[PDB]
C-alpha cells in the first residue's frame, strides 16, 4: 500500500464520474473539476487484465462416477464421495484465496496509480509550488485556465514560471 | 493545484487478505448461481431414453425397441427408463452404463448362432409386442417339449470386426427345480463363458422372489468385451438367454441423467439433474455433480472479485 | 527529529517467497502438533463398543446383547471387538461398518417368521450365555432329528416402515458333508434371495477349516438393504441361519477407532486413534486419517506466520 | 517494498516498548524516545486480520474410508492410499506457499506503514526542515518539548515558524 | 545526474496476474518437457522380467525359471511377460502385481505337504522344458489311474515366520464333464480354503474354451495372504492345482511398465512407459501416470517465471 | 507498482552490461556510463531467491494405480482417471497461478529497486541539486569524475558543496 487513497487523501469526489483520477484547482475565475486520462485507464487495463485472467475454457471433461436413480456400490460409493468432497475442499479453499489475494493486489494497485500520478505532478511544477499535504499543491504564481491546461496535459514550463514564484 | 479520487454513494464489500467487508466502487461475481432448467442441447446430436433403460438398448425389452442401434453425442437416462421387461439385472451393471454413456451409440451385428434340436421361441407377458413377447436382441432357448431335455451345446462367435464386441447373454434363474426341470430338463445345469481375455462360468439358482412384473423368475444378465480377432465361446445345456446379437460403440458421447426437458434454442457444455450451467465463471455452487465442462464446485454461495478501488466517501 | 521501529534481541526466522529464515519480530504456528490422547465426548451421546464388534451389534454375540439397539451420535470401535461367537465373517463388512458408523443406532423389530416341521434351537459352546447359546437375532434352523430332512421353505418380510429395513441371514458350512447332512439332511442344499432391488443366491461349501473358538465350522453373513414397501424372500432348504430380527437406522453419527479413553471433561470434533485434535490452525501434522472436522493433513511440522516487521538490531 | 525497515534506516529500537513506530528527537532539553499510535495501530490491525483469516471452522466433516483393526481389500485400500496421498501433497503445496506468500506480504506491509509516517511528518515540517537521509529530519528553527509534541501530534504550524528557519 | 536500468532487443514474453505476453529481461522454464528414452537405473538393483509375466514368479511357468526368487529395488513389466504357460489367470490379478511391485522380491519356502494315493507329476505341452511339463512351484494333483477316484484330502500349512505368506493354488477346468472324471473321477467336485483371517470354496466348472497355447481347457489361480502362527486349510477332492512352495516379500521396491532399455549410467527416481525424468521443476507435461518421485504434472506445455525486469527498449 | 521502469523514466540501456542498475552523467569532460551493484545484487538474490524456492525435492514416492498391458475392471478404473482428472486440474491451476502471482511480483520488485536507488541518491545530493523528471539529476554546482564517483560510492558531501549550488 503507498498511502493515497484512504491515505493522507481524507475522501473521494462522488462527482468525479469522468474517470478515475482528476484534477480540481481553486483560481480566481471561478472553478474547474477535471479527469485524467492516462492514470484512469492504466489503472482500468489492468483491472481488466486480471478479470480476463479469471475467465477461461477447461477443455477438460468430466463424466459421471456415480449414478442418482440407481446408486452404486456402498464402499465405492463412499470412496467416490470422499474423494468428492475433498476435492471441493480443496476449490473452495482455492477460490476464497484467490479473490482475498487478487482484491488486496486490486485495491493496492489503484492506491499506487494515485501516487504515481502525484508524484509526477509534483515534479512537473519543480519548485515553483509546494506540498500542502492533503494532495493539494499551492502554486506561488497565480496559474489560470490556460496555465492549469498546462499542468494537465504535461506542457507546463518547470522553468518560465519559476524565478516570480521563487521569490515568493 | 489538488487532486483526488472518484467515490460513490452505494459501494459494494470484498473481502481481503487482510480484512472482511471492506468496501470497493465496483465489485464483480466470482461463482456461478443461476441455473438454466432445461437440457440446453443445441447443435448436438442428442437422444433422450425416455422409458428406455440404457443397458435396454443393448438387450432390447419394447421400452428399447426404437433405441436398438441410437446414435448421439449426448445420451439423456431419465428415471421412467427400464432396462427390463422380465424382471432380472445386470452384473457390474454401473460399469456397462459408463461405457454406453460415451460410446456414441451402438451399431447390432448377427452372430450367426443357428439351433437344432431345441426349441427357441420362449416368450413371456411381461414383455407384451404383439401379444407375449421377449427382448428382441436375445433367444430363450428351451428344451424342445414340455419337459424333454437340453444337449450341452456349443456356441462360438469370432469377432471379424476391428473394434471390441460388446457380448450379453442371461441367466434364467425358474421359480423352483420343478420349473427348471419343465423348460429345461433335469440335472445341475451349467454355462461357461471364456475367451483369450476372460474366464468364467454359471449355475443357475432356482427358488420363488416375489414378483416384479407379474412374474417371480429372474433373469441374470451378464456381458464380457470380445477383443477384435478374439472368440468367445458358450458351453451350456440350459438356464440360458442366448445373445442374437451383438454390438459396437459408434465413437463418443457424453451421458447424463436428467428430470429437466431438452431445448435446442441454447447451447450448455455443462450439465447436471435440473438443467445446464452456462457460464464463464471459473466456479459454480449450483451441483457438485454436474458434469461436462464445468466451472469447478465450490462451498460458498457468493465471492466478489475487486474491480475498483477502495471506496471513500466524505 | 528522527523515526525508527521497534527490534528485539531474539527474533524468530520465518520463511517468504524470496527467502528462508528471515527474522521477524513475533510470528505463531499455523500447524498444529499437540494431541490431547483421549477421546473428548463432551456433550455428546457417545457409545464405546468394547468387546463387542460393531457387525455384532446386528447379528447379536453375546459380547453384543447390551448393544443390539443402542442410540449414538458417536461410536467407538476396540481393537479388542470381536462381531462374532462361532467363526464366521460377513460379505462386504467394511461398506456395513461405515453403514453403522453413521446410523445413530439401530431398532430392532420381529419379522415374524414362523416355522413349522424343523428345529430351531440350534446353539453351540462358541456362544456361552447360561451355556450353549447362539447369535441373539439369528435362528439356527434344522432338520427335526439328528439326520431327518429339510422342507424346501420359503419366508418373506414386508417392510412396512419408511426406512431401509437391515436383513441380515447365515450360510453354514460344516466340516465335512457327513455333518452338512446330520444337521440339514442330505442333497445340495441352496439358498435364494430376492427383493424388488436384489438378486441373489447360495450353496453351502462343507469342509474342514482350522480351529477358531474351539470350531471348525464357518458362519457366511450375508445382508441387504429392504427399501419401503419392498419385499424380500427367502427360498431355502438347509445350511441356512435365518434372521429373526431386523434393523433400522435411528438417525445421525460418527464412528472412530481409538486404543485411548472417553473424557467428558473435553469437547472435541476431530478424532483419531490416538485421541482428539482440539485446533484452530488451518493445518495439522498428527494423523492424515483424523476423523471428524479437522485441520487439513500436511506433511510438514511447522510453519510459522509473520505477526511482525523484519527484525533489524544494531 | 518500500525501502524504510531495513531500508536507509539502519536498525531497529529494542528499548522502544511502547509501539511499532514512534519518535526520537535530539534537542537541548536532555532526550526523548517516543512512540505513535496510528501508525502502530494501523499495522497491528492488518496483521491480526490476516491471523483472523486463517482460523476457521469446517463444518465440513469426513468419515473413515479406512480400517486399521481390520485392512480393506487391497486393491480399494491403495486407490484410498493413493488418492490421501495426492490430496496430501496438495495440502502441503497450499499451506507452504500461503504462508510464504502471506509473510512477504506482512513485511512489505510494516514497512509501508514506517514509509506513510515518515513521508507525512515531512509533509508536516514543509520548508522548515531537511532529510538528513538517516530517517532523521534537521530542523532549522530550535523546536522543544511544546513543537516537538506538536509534530508527534500533528498540529505543527508549517508556515507560523517558517521564515525564522528559512533564512538559516 | 540521471540514472536508468538495463535492456535488451530481444526479450521473454511472460504471463502475470494482470496480463498476458508481458517482456522481461530473462525467463526460466517451470515445466519439464524433457524426456530420457530409457530406463535410469545406475546404482539400483534392477530386475527386468522380459517374458517373465509379475505374477509367474510366484507360480512358475518356464519364462520365470530364474525368477522364482528375485531380490530387487526396481522391477520393470515388459508387454511381452506372460504369467502363465497353461492358460488361464488370476482372481484379483492386479492387486497382486500392486503387492509384488513393492515387495523387494521374493523368497520361497516348501510348505512340506506329501501325498499318499493320487498321482502327482500332472504335465502338458504348454509349458516345455525337457518336454512337457508344469508350473514349477505347483503340483497338479490327480486321481492314481486313468479313471480311477480322488479320495477327498486335507492338507494344512501353518506360517511360522515372522511375516505374512503368499500361498497361491489353482483350480483346474477341464474341457468337459468327460475330461474332469479321467482326471480326477466322477462327481461335483469341491475345494474349500480357510485361514483364521479368510474363509472361500470353489467349484470347478469344465466346458469347452477357445484354444489358448493349443490347449481348452482353463486353470483359475487363487491366492490368500497367511498372517504369522495363522494356519491355513485346504479341503478338496480334484480339480486342484497344489501349491508346492510358498513366497515371502524381501522388503522393499517400485515396479514400473515401459517398452525402453536399461541404463545403468544415468540415475533416476521418476519413472514412466517411455523412460526417466530426470528434473529439478516442479511441474512436468510428459506423462500424467509417471511413478517414483516426479514433479506433479500438468496440462500446460509451458509456464514461464520471470527472472528479471520488465525489458523497455528506446 | 512504484512508476520507475516503465514509469517516467521512459526507457532502459541497452548498452548497459555490467549490472542491472547503473549511472549515467553529462559534464565536460566526455561521458561516463556505470553501474552500481549493491541495488544490482540485491534485486539478485532476490529472483535468485524466488528460484531456489520452486526447485525441490518431493521424497514422496507414487507407485502405479493402473495397467497399460492389462486395463484393470471398468468401474475401478473410471474412478480412477476420475480422480486423476481432478487431480491434475487442481496442479494446473495451482502452477499457472504460481507463476502468475511470482511474476507480477518480480517485477514490482525490480521496479522497487530502481526507485529505492533514485530516492537516496535524492537524498545525498541534498538541496545542492533537482529532480529533472525523467529519473536525471541537474547539479547546480558543475560536478566532476571525482565528484560523480563521490555519488556513485555515496561519499558525496551534502554540504561541503552546499552555498555554491544554493545562490544559483
Ligand atoms: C418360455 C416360457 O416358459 N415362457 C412362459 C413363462 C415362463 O415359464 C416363466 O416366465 C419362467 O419363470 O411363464 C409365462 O406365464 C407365467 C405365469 O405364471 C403364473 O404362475 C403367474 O400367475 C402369471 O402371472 C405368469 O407369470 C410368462 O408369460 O412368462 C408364460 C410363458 O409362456
Ligand atoms: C446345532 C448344532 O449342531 N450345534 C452343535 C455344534 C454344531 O454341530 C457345529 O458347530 C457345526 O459345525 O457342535 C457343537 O460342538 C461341536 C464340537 O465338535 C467337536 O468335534 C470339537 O472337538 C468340539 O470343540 C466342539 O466344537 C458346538 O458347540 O458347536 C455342539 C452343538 O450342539
Ligand atoms: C495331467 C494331464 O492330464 N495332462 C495332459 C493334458 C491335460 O489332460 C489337459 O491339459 C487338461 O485339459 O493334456 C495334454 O494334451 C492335451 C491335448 O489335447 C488335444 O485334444 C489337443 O489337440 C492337443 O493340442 C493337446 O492340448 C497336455 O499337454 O496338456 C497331455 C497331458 O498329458
Ligand atoms: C454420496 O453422496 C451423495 C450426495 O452427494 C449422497 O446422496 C449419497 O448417499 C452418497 N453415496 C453413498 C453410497 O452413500
Ligand atoms: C461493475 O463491474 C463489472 C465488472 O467489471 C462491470 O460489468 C460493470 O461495468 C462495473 N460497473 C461500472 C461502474 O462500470
Ligand atoms: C485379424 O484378422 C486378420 C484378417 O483375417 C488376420 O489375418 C489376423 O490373423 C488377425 N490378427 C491377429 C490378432 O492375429
Ligand atoms: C506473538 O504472536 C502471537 C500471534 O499474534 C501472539 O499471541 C503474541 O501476543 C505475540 N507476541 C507479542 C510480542 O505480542
Ligand atoms: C407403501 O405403503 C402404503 C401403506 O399401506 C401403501 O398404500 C402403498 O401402496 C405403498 N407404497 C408403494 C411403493 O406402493
Ligand atoms: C494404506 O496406507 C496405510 C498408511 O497410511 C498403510 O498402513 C496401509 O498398509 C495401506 N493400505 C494398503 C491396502 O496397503
Ligand atoms: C536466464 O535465466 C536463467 C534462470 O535464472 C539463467 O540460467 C540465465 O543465467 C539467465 N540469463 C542471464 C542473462 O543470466
Ligand atoms: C507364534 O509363534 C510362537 C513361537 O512358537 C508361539 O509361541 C506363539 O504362540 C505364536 N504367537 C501367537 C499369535 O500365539
Ligand atoms: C483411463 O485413462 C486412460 C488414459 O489416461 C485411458 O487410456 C483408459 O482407457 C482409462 N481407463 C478406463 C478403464 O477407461
Amino acid at each position: 500500500l503507498f498511502g493515497a487513497i484512504a491515505g493522507f487523501i481524507e475522501n473521494g469526489w462522488e462527482g468525479l464520474i469522468d474517470g478515475w483520477y482528476g484534477f480540481r484547482h481553486q483560481n480566481a475565475q471561478g472553478e474547474g473539476t477535471a479527469a485524467d486520462y492516462k492514470s484512469t485507464q492504466s489503472a482500468i487495463d489492468q483491472i481488466t487484465g486480471k478479470l480476463n485472467r479469471l475467465i477461461e475454457k477447461t477443455n477438460q471433461q468430466f463424466e459421471l462416477i456415480d449414478n442418482e436413480f440407481n446408486e452404486v456400490e456402498k464402499q465405492i460409493g463412499n470412496v467416490i464421495n470422499w474423494t468428492r468432497d475433498s476435492i471441493t475442499e480443496v476449490w473452495s479453499y482455492n477460490a476464497e484465496l484467490l479473490v482475498a489475494m487478487e482484491n488486496q493486489h486490486t485495491i493496492d494497485l489503484a492506491d499506487s496509480e494515485m501516487d504515481k500520478l502525484y508524484e509526477r505532478v509534483k515534479r512537473q511544477l519543480r519548485e515553483n509550488a509546494e506540498e500542502d499535504g492533503t494532495g493539494c499543491f499551492e502554486i506561488f504564481h497565480k496559474c489560470d485556465d490556460d496555465c492549469m491546461a498546462s499542468i494537465r496535459n504535461n506542457t507546463y514550463d518547470h522553468s518560465k514560471y519559476r524565478e516570480e514564484a521563487m521569490q515568493n | 493545484i489538488c487532486l483526488g479520487h472518484h467515490a460513490v454513494s452505494n459501494g459494494t464489500k470484498v473481502n481481503t487478505l487482510t480484512e472482511r467487508g471492506v468496501e470497493v466502487v465496483n465489485a464483480t461475481e466470482t461463482v456461478e448461481r443461476t441455473n438454466i432448467p432445461r437440457i440446453c442441447s443445441k447443435g448436438k446430436r442428442t437422444v433422450d431414453l425416455g422409458q428406455c433403460g440404457l443397458l435396454g438398448t443393448i438387450t432390447g425389452p419394447p421400452q428399447c425397441d426404437q433405441f436398438l442401434e441410437f446414435s448421439a453425442d449426448l445420451i439423456i437416462e431419465r428415471r421412467e427408463g427400464s432396462d427390463v421387461c422380465y424382471p432380472g439385472k445386470f452384473v457390474n451393471e454401473e460399469a456397462l452404463r459408463q461405457i454406453l454413456r460415451e460410446s456414441g451409440g451402438i451399431d447390432k451385428e448377427a452372430m450367426g448362432f443357428t439351433y437344432s434340436g431345441i426349441r427357441t421361441n420362449g416368450a413371456t407377458s411381461a414383455c407384451r409386442r404383439s401379444g407375449s413377447s421377449f427382448y428382441a436382441e436375445m433367444k430363450w432357448l428351451l428344451s424342445n417339449t414340455d419337459n424333454a431335455a437340453f444337449p450341452q451345446m456349443t456356441k462360438s462367435y469370432k469377432n471379424t470386426r476391428k473394434s471390441p464386441a460388446l457380448i450379453v447373454w442371461g441367466i434364467h434363474h425358474s421359480v423352483s427345480t420343478a420349473e427348471q426341470t419343465k423348460l429345461y430338463g433335469s440335472g445341475n445345469k451349467l454355462v461357461t463363458v471364456g475367451s483369450s481375455n476372460y474366464q468364467q462360468s454359471f449355475v443357475p439358482s432356482p427358488g420363488a422372489r416375489p414378483q416384479v412384473n407379474g412374474q417371480s423368475g429372474r433373469i441374470d444378465f451378464h456381458w464380457l468385451m470380445l477383443n477384435p480377432n478374439d472368440t468367445v465361446t458358450f458351453s451350456f445345456n440350459g438356464a440360458f438367454i442366448a445373445p442374437d446379437r451383438a454390438s459396437f460403440l459408434r465413437g463418443k458421447s457424453m451421458g447424463i441423467q436428467s428430470g429437466v426437458q431438452v431445448d435446442a434454442n441454447c447451447e450448455g457444455d455443462c450439465y447436471h439433474s435440473g438443467g445446464t450451467i452456462i457460464s464463464n465463471l471459473p466456479f459454480q455452487n449450483i451441483d457438485s455433480r454436474a458434469v461436462g465442462k464445468c466451472p469447478r464446485y465450490v462451498k460458498q454461495r457468493s465471492l466478489l472479485l475487486a474491480t475498483g478501488m477502495k471506496n471513500v466517501p466524505e
